């Protein structure tokens, strides 16, 4: 990869309001614009007969566009892995499937009916869904027009790294304790404000996993706070690759 | 899943996670690339696995890209064909 972890990339379930039985499964990093395209207001969409469309639900936090498409196709084709009942159930299984089980994902619902089917299915579910998988609702700006399309929800975090690593306050690693030189390997910074704990990238993975390759949840050694591996990487890749993206965020 | 892959997976895991970490942040190691959610080109990884990285961790022989793809999916590692 050569671009940082996108600020937002979703896989959405689209429904017609003309016909509640017509669903459509796509992906986008900008849900408001893509919904505007599905309803003919912005040029770019794929049949007005079913317009206007709505986004009843979406899954967020795909760490790469490739990943979001691997998921999108996997949900448009359950016969190789239709109705709201099956879409809800296929989504539930895919989130447990090993190929996606450890991804930094969040499930969003926007329609009390569709969210009701999700709870109806989870009540009969075979396996319980991983508790780190946040399932959040947002009914009736709201809905998809509340999701932050940019890197603003981590602006202070990014500024913290811009200080620690520009002025070489990285210190010593907080796992191996060996003093890390500047620009000497990938050095990942903790998320919680007030703490400047830094460590070698492969050391955090070793620490979070105490079998597996990809960390999910974990606690900080220095400050004791909790972090999600997706956020820590979204800052590391932002610093390593997205120098331009960082400048537009902090107005530098 | 298959009775023969499970042995090969323990080696593929080993070779990836024991490879030296990169000293240049711009050119990360394969293990570090997966840690940062990078899409992993199977041709590149499989070729790197057959460069001698499996003979290091004690697996004589060769691996197929399909077996490597099944490895990535068992570890939630995003991969794709070239
Ligand atoms: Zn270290
Ligand atoms: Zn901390």
């Amino acid at each position: 990869q050569c671009k940082p972890i996108p600020a937002l990339y979703t896989v959405y379930v689209l429904r017609s309001t003309v016909r509640h039985a017509s669903l459509y499964i796509g992906s986008t990093p900008n849900p408001p614009r893509r919904l505007k395209q599905h309803n003919g207001l912005v040029p770019g969409g794929a049949r007005s007969s079913l317009r206007p469309w709505e986004m009843v639900a979406l899954v967020s936090g795909f760490p790469s566009m490739v990943a979001a498409l691997k998921f999108q196709w996997a949900l448009t084709n359950p016969h190789l892995s239709r109705s709201l009942a099956s879409v809800v159930a296929n989504l539930h299984l895919l989130l447990r499937v090993p190929s996606f089980a450890r991804w930094p994902l969040r499930v969003h619902f926007f329609r009390r009916d569709v969210f009701a089917a999700w709870e109806k299915w989870c009540a009969a579910a075979s396996e319980r869904l991983r508790p780190s998988l946040a399932v959040v609702t947002d009914f009736e700006c709201w809905g998809i027009h509340a999701l932050p399309l940019d890197y603003e929800p981590i602006k202070d975090y990014v500024a913290k790294g811009q200080e620690i690593f520009e002025f070489e306050r990285q210190g010593a690693c907080v796992v191996c304790r060996e003093e890390m030189a500047s620009g000497d390997g990938l050095q990942a910074l903790c998320t919680n404000q007030g703490c400047d704990g830094v460590g070698h990238l492969s050391c955090w993975s070793r620490h979070f996993l105490k079998d597996s390759i990809l960390p999910v949840q974990g606690q900080c050694p220095k400050c004791g706070g909790e972090m999600e591996w997706g956020n820590m990487m979204k800052e590391l890749t932002l610093r390593t690759r997205g120098q331009k993206e960082v400048e537009k965020l902090l107005k530098r | 899943p298959t009775d023969q892959q499970v042995s090969l997976f323990r080696y593929i895991t080993q070779a990836v996670v024991t490879a030296p970490r990169a000293k240049d942040p711009a050119n990360p190691s394969w293990h570090e690339k997966m840690l940062m959610y990078d899409p992993i080109i199977l041709e590149d990884l499989t070729a790197w696995l057959n460069s001698g990285q499996l003979d290091r961790v004690g697996y004589d022989g060769e691996v197929a890209p399909g077996d490597v793809k099944k490895w990535c999916e068992s570890k939630s590692v995003c991969c794709l064909w070239r």
